[PDB]
């Protein structure tokens, strides 16, 4: 758990390392729960 | 008699529910029925941004 | 083509440079956008400072 | 209690009512009407001019005229009834006690915005007026400040992008394509059904039609393939003289100019390439957002099927690893106004109105300095 944030932050400028991580790890943005927003219409 | 208990020309804002188009029948309920101006108002993590947003807005510019 | 820069390290001092790159290549505060309507400003300002 | 007016005008629709409510009080029509048989009958009721949805009633009689095209008002008397009427006739309130909130389009000439704040405050003594965008109105109501919005009116078509409030003025895009010259295209292609619609009442029956009895096809050869091999696509209208017209093939025709403005040999490009052309002129790092929120607005975007075929041809110029949905709330007819009375109804608005007394010493050119 200590080698993955760090092997991470190798990756993250440049360094083209190819250590596979057992923990994927994706951003996304933040989801919504206030009744002003409408669902969209489709997928 | 309902014709005796109600006058057409008693009440104007009466008077206009005669003189509706269908669609323009159901666009006045449905839309008192989803009460968006009633939420936007209650609702306050949008609103005070709403607000700080429009008044810094003016303090620089227009 | 080009990877982000980053700046030369001091032999005492790299991952203090490794840091500071690090910051200038993503923004502490990245919330600012879409996301501003999702959290509060007092919850953001909480956010923000931490 | 007084409470500010929100008044929406676009060529074809007038709509008012009170700050801070959920509905508006009046909804009607646009339209000027004068007579035009020759009238004898000594004793009854003529008048001189008919105005809103009493003259719509009686089209038979009069020559129906727009005082407004394309989002710019020709002849400002015809305004002045219009506005006259929404004022007395329809709300009964006095226009020099409350405040009025008046929208326009974006992209304007000057002398617009400086006629109409003159007319609002000489002749009516509007004691505070302000003037506001409809689109950005609109995605007030949608409740996202954030996000690029089109709002297509009977007057003209626009898409707006907004991020954090400011519409951006460079990636503002204007496309003549509105809803009165589908109803011209309309016509135009029921002329060769052997139905033939030359007054301006056939007008207003042909938007009508228009109205009940069009759809937007996902995919174009495909529906004329269908339509050409089968009956399926027929639907019968009832005309008000009992006449039975058969719409057939032209009901996916009428709405594909929005798409394809070839077929009335226009020279810009479609509503779905506007959209994504005004996307691009904004910075790369807001994109995503503006791929992210993407709400419709106006009377013409109606049409079923509109939603999906917007989002297949926006995806379709998207990148790859971009994500695209469209947001269509059902009220998008009104959203401007709704925008409006949540823009009234703020505490930090009323420093925002117009002061009456301001513009003495100011002049006509005074909401160029305050909006
Ligand atoms: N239910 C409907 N279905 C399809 N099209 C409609 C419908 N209602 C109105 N329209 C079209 O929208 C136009 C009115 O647009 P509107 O929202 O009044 O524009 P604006 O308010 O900006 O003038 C009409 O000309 C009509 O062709």
């Amino acid at each position: 758990h200590e080698f993955e944030a760090l092997m991470r932050m190798l990756d993250n400028l440049g360094y083209r390392t190819g250590y596979p991580y057992r923990y994927p790890l994706v951003q996304e943005k933040t989801k919504h729960k206030s009744e002003v927003e409408i669902p969209a219409t489709v997928t | 008699e309902r014709y005796f208990d109600r006058v057409d020309e008693n009440n104007p804002e009466y008077l206009r529910e005669r003189n509706m188009a269908p669609d323009l029948r159901q666009d006045f309920n449905m839309m008192e029925q989803k009460k968006r101006v009633s939420m936007i108002l209650q609702s306050p993590a949008f609103c005070e941004e709403l607000e700080s947003m429009i008044q810094e807005q003016f303090k620089k510019g227009k | 083509t080009n990877v982000p820069n980053v700046y030369p390290a001091a032999p005492q001092g790299g991952m203090a440079a490794l840091n500071m790159s690090l910051g200038m290549v993503t923004p502490v505060n990245d919330l600012r956008g879409s996301d501003s309507i999702a959290y509060d400003k007092g919850e953001k300002l909480l956010r923000c400072k931490l | 209690d007084i409470a500010a007016l929100v008044v929406d005008n676009g060529s074809g629709m007038c709509k008012a009512g009170f700050a801070g409510d959920d509905a508006p009080r009046a909804v009607f029509p646009s339209i000027v009407g004068r007579p035009r048989h020759q009238g004898v009958m000594v004793g009854m009721g003529q008048k001189d001019s008919y105005v809103g949805d009493e003259a719509q009633s009686k089209r038979g009689i009069l020559t129906l005229k727009y005082p407004i095209e394309h989002g710019i008002v020709t002849n400002w008397d015809d305004m002045e009834k219009i506005w006259h009427h929404t004022f007395y006739n329809e709300l009964r309130v006095a226009p020099e006690e409350h405040p009025v909130l008046l929208t326009e389009a974006p992209l304007n000439p000057k002398a617009n915005r400086e006629k109409m704040t003159q007319i609002m405050f000489e002749t009516f003594n509007t004691p505070a007026m302000y003037v506001a965008i409809q689109a950005v109105l609109s995605l007030y109501a949608s409740g996202r400040t954030t996000g690029i919005v089109m709002d297509s009116g009977d007057g003209v078509t626009h898409t707006v992008p907004i991020y954090e409030g400011y519409a951006l003025p460079h990636a503002i895009l204007r496309l003549d394509l509105a809803g009165r010259d589908l109803t011209d295209y309309l016509m135009k292609i029921l002329t060769e059904r052997g139905y033939s619609f030359t007054t301006t009442a056939e007008r207003e029956i042909v938007r009508d039609i228009k109205e009940k009895l069009c759809y937007v096809a996902l995919d174009f050869e495909q529906e004329m393939a269908t339509a050409a091999s089968s009956s399926s696509l027929e639907k019968s209208y009832e005309l008000p003289d009992g006449q039975v017209i058969t719409i057939g093939n032209e009901r996916f025709r009428c709405p594909e100019a929005l798409f394809q403005p070839s077929f009335l040999g226009m020279e810009s490009c479609g509503i779905h390439e506007t959209t994504f052309n005004s996307i691009m002129k904004c910075d790369v790092d807001i994109r995503k957002d503006l791929y992210a929120n993407t709400v419709l607005s106006g009377g013409t975007t109606m049409y079923p099927g509109i939603a999906d075929r917007m989002q297949k041809e926006i995806t379709a110029l998207a990148p790859s690893t971009m994500k695209i949905k469209i947001i269509a709330p059902p009220e998008r007819k009104y959203s401007v106004w709704i925008g409006g009375s949540i823009l009234a109804s703020l505490s930090t608005f009323q420093q925002m109105w117009i002061s009456k007394q301001e513009y003495d010493e100011s002049g006509p050119s005074i909401v160029h300095r305050k909006c």
